[PDB]
């Protein structure tokens, strides 16, 4: 199905994912795309972050849902 | 277009500039360093300008050296990354003085180009700019990177690279700018950050006769739509981390007290040109100077140039 | 003679001042017109940065000369 994500310069982008992928496995899709590392990636959903061991499916993400995808910072 | 993105090693070398000397306060200021050219060895100072801008406050806290800071630092990064992209579309680019040009560098050397550039100014001790302070905060900036680099980085540079990449940032007195493609990119993303700080003589006109402006330069380097594009986006990195955006205004180039031809020559090359200007903002201001995540956080949310990519691979 | 004062924003002044006054003597007058420190105030003229211990003749400033003053943030 596919989801949109909203990139750091405002940009948005489109991907291919399924309910059972893992947010691991977005990042990865999003770093394929942007070359964003997915060290740097934090995923927003509905004001949630989104933890990398979980699926779509597991925050009811569903096709044309939109992620926020922010910085994800080191405390320094 | 896609994202300009540093390395994430290159952010941690980042932080312990910011810690250990882009953070820290100016030292040869004083009653010691003020300077009168008619009185020359009175003080320490050689010069004019150790006194200027040590600091600015933002909500009560000081934000030391303002001009030469981690935002400064930082955007110059960004630039590097955008004039390897334009430079691998150019038919014919810049030849160094090894044979090589900024299209014969690798992804790789990128990463070791942008460590080296965070040490570029971290060893200023104030704004002071003449020869011999130059060249003595570029000797310090360069003995910096070599110490950090010998104890953590020898994964990444072997000892000839950690003396080659020294030598760039110490910018010695017998040295060009263009001595190798590591060398000059290093410079020129200096050179595009001095917009911050510098009247319009110096970014269009030329600071005195047989120099280049600013921008000229990177319009012959980069042709004019990707040279002016360049100046966009720096200007674009100023908004963000609340710099004041100068005004540019071709119509005054006659009045600034330089000599005709050489306003003739600027707009033969960069053509009549008028954009405002935009304030500082202390917020953003402080937002970038005070750490990584905020300055980082700002220079990615500037839209890049149309034309900007990257092979990944 | 009149000369002008502009940032690098475009704000600008006038000052009222002599060929022979000092440029630590300029910056006074910008110090009693704006409130801003003499340390805050980076001078260019036609390319240069201004010493304190010069004059405005000494970089051939004329009556209608324009400077530019390079100033980081206001009330910092
Ligand atoms: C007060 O603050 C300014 C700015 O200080 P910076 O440390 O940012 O700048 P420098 O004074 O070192 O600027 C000179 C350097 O800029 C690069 N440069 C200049 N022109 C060129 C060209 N044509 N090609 C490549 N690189 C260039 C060089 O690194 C040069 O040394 C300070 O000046 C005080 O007024």
């Amino acid at each position: 199905m596919q989801i949109f994500v909203k990139t750091l310069t405002g940009k948005t982008i489109t991907l291919e994912v399924e309910p059972s992928d893992t947010i691991e496995n977005v990042k990865a899709k999003i770093q394929d795309k942007e070359g964003i590392p997915p060290d740097q990636q934090r995923l927003i959903f509905a004001g949630k972050q989104l933890e990398d061991g979980r699926t779509l499916s597991d925050y009811n993400i569903q096709k044309e849902s939109t992620l926020h995808l922010v910085l994800r910072l080191r405390g320094g | 277009s896609m994202p300009i993105i540093l390395d994430s090693d290159v952010l941690e070398v980042a932080e312990y500039v910011y810690k250990t000397r882009l953070s820290q306060p100016y030292t040869e200021v004083g009653s010691e360093w003020e300077y009168n050219y008619k009185n020359p060895t009175a003080t320490f100072a050689k010069g004019d300008g150790h006194n200027l801008q040590r600091y600015i406050t933002i909500d009560g806290k000081q934000l030391h050296r303002p001009i030469a800071g981690l935002a400064h630092t930082m955007r110059t990064l960004m630039y590097s990354q955008l004039m390897y992209c334009s430079s691998k579309k150019q038919p014919s680019p810049h030849v160094c003085q090894d044979g090589r040009t900024i299209a014969d560098l690798s992804e790789l050397d990128l990463k070791k180009i942008n460590i080296a550039q965070l040490f570029f100014v971290a060893g200023r001790e104030s704004e002071a700019s003449y020869g011999d302070a130059y060249h003595r905060y570029h000797l310090y900036g360069a003995k910096q990177f070599e110490e950090y680099a010998r104890k953590h980085l020898t994964h990444l540079f072997s000892e000839e690279e950690i003396r080659l990449y020294s030598r760039c940032i110490e910018d010695r007195v017998g040295d060009s700018f263009d001595g190798t493609p590591e060398g000059y990119i290093i410079h020129l993303s200096h050179m595009i950050d001095l917009m911050r700080c510098k009247s319009p003589v110096e970014v269009f006109l030329g600071h005195s006769k047989g120099v280049s402006g600013i921008v000229p330069t990177l319009i012959h380097l980069f042709g004019k739509q990707d040279g002016l594009d360049i100046m966009h986006y720096a200007r674009g990195l100023f908004a963000a981390t609340g710099e004041a955006v100068p005004y540019i205004d071709s119509s005054e180039w006659p009045h600034l007290g330089v000599d005709l031809s050489r306003v003739q020559r600027a707009l033969s090359i960069v053509g009549d040109i008028n954009v405002p200007g935009q304030e500082a903002d202390s917020k953003k201001t402080a937002q970038a100077g005070f750490s990584v995540d905020g300055c980082y956080s700002a220079l990615t949310s500037v839209p890049t140039p149309s034309w900007y990519e990257k092979e990944l691979k």
